[PDB]
């Protein structure tokens, strides 16, 4: 069993106002079965997506989840993941300079 | 430069009900084009990618047949290797499975592939000579021993010599606008103060293509590495990739600094100053 | 194009 990297971020420079794209991008995990949401301000976002199942050389997994957002001043975003080989579901808040 | 087609399939047990989940994708370099998913309601090959929608009826029947196909013998691996592990039937179990090929910088066949792991580990492989197998344990040997009797590796070899390399470039010229397009990162540098005395230097290579590319950071000249910081490069969602590099430097000495960018689009290496 | 053997472990 190997545990999810994770990596929040947008597909485009954040700017506050304009829409843009949010993205959770888990990899390096096994097994396969895993729970990911994205959040605005605690709540789950209803309308995320994801690519297909793939590995990488190592035969772990990886999965990008997304979901159009538009990034304000105020509004705080984060991912949450849960996978077996976590006691407690890991939340990552997104920084808009990572 | 080079090109890869790729096919990856996950096969997970479902020892409470039903038949495993199966996953199948297919690559052309970093570029997903089919998709099967055991759990769609189409169970047919799904086109991912535009330039693969130009092919007819009879390519996606046929893709569907062999991924179906592909499919049952997977769940017929995941009872097999169960035998051979001598496990249960409670736990849920998984069969990966990766084949393709390269071509060369002279569009001729460079490199194949066929391997298997179960539960993430390693099980079986084909060599580099396309001859001979890799075998992990002794249930992967009693594979190899059926394999080498059956004649699978030069089955194998004539696919990935043959078929798979004409294939490949049937795609790169069908999917050019894109597969044969070369993305260079857009770079730039952002600035970030830690406390009064030293700063954060954070080089940033956005929506390029291919994935593969490296970036290095120097002081007057030599590689850095201490006090760095790299992230895995990440999909950006739309077909295209994203990285950065930073650097803890003393305020004031940012300009010592220099971010070096590698990647196929570059003509030459891009270096980027603060300054 | 996938492969056309069936091959099983
Ligand atoms: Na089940």
């Amino acid at each position: 069993q190997r545990t999810p990297k994770i990596q929040v971020y947008s597909r485009h420079p954040a700017e506050n106002g304009k829409s843009n794209f949010l993205n959770c991008y888990v990899s390096g995990f096994h097994p396969s079965d895993i729970e990911v949401d994205l959040l605005k301000n605690g709540e789950r976002i209803e309308k995320v997506e994801h690519s297909d199942l793939s590995f990488s050389k190592d035969w772990s997994f990886y999965l990008l989840y997304y979901t159009e957002f538009t990034p304000t001043e105020k509004d705080e975003y984060a991912c949450r993941v849960n996978h077996v080989t976590l006691s407690q579901p890991k939340i990552v808040k997104w920084d808009r300079d990572m | 430069g080079s090109h890869s087609m790729r096919y990856f399939f996950t096969s997970v047990s479902r020892p409470g009900r039903g038949e495993p989940r199966f996953i199948a994708v297919g690559y052309v370099d970093d570029t997903q084009f089919v998709r099967f998913d055991s759990d769609a309601a189409s169970q047919r090959m799904e086109p991912r990618a535009p330039w693969i929608e130009q092919e007819g009826p009879e390519y996606w029947d046929g893709e569907t047949r062999k991924v179906k196909a592909h499919s049952q013998t997977h769940r017929v691996d995941l009872g097999t290797l169960r035998g051979y592990y001598n496990q249960s039937e409670a736990g849920s179990h998984t069969v990966q499975r990766m084949y393709g090929c390269d071509v060369g910088s002279d569009w001729r066949f460079l490199r194949g592939y066929h391997q298997y792991a179960y539960d993430g580990k390693d099980y079986i492989a084909l060599k580099e000579d396309l001859r001979s197998w890799t075998a992990a344990d002794m249930a992967a040997q009693t594979t190899k021993h059926k394999w080498e009797a059956a004649h699978v590796a030069e089955q194998l070899r004539a696919y990935l010599e043959g078929t798979c390399v004409e294939w490949l470039r049937r795609y790169l010229e069908n999917g050019k606008e894109t597969l044969q397009r070369t993305d260079a990162p857009k770079t730039h540098m952002t600035h970030h103060a830690v406390s009064d005395h030293e700063a954060t230097l954070r080089c940033w290579a956005l929506s390029f293509y291919p994935a593969e590319i490296t970036l290095t950071w120097q002081r007057d000249g030599e590689d850095q590495t201490q006090d760095t910081e790299l992230v895995e490069t990440r999909p950006a969602g739309d077909g295209t990739f994203q990285k950065w590099a930073a650097v803890v430097v003393p305020s004031g000495q940012e300009q010592r600094y220099t971010c070096h960018v590698q990647h196929e689009g570059l003509p030459k290496p891009l270096t980027l100053r603060w300054e | 194009r996938q492969i056309s053997q069936d091959v099983k472990l």
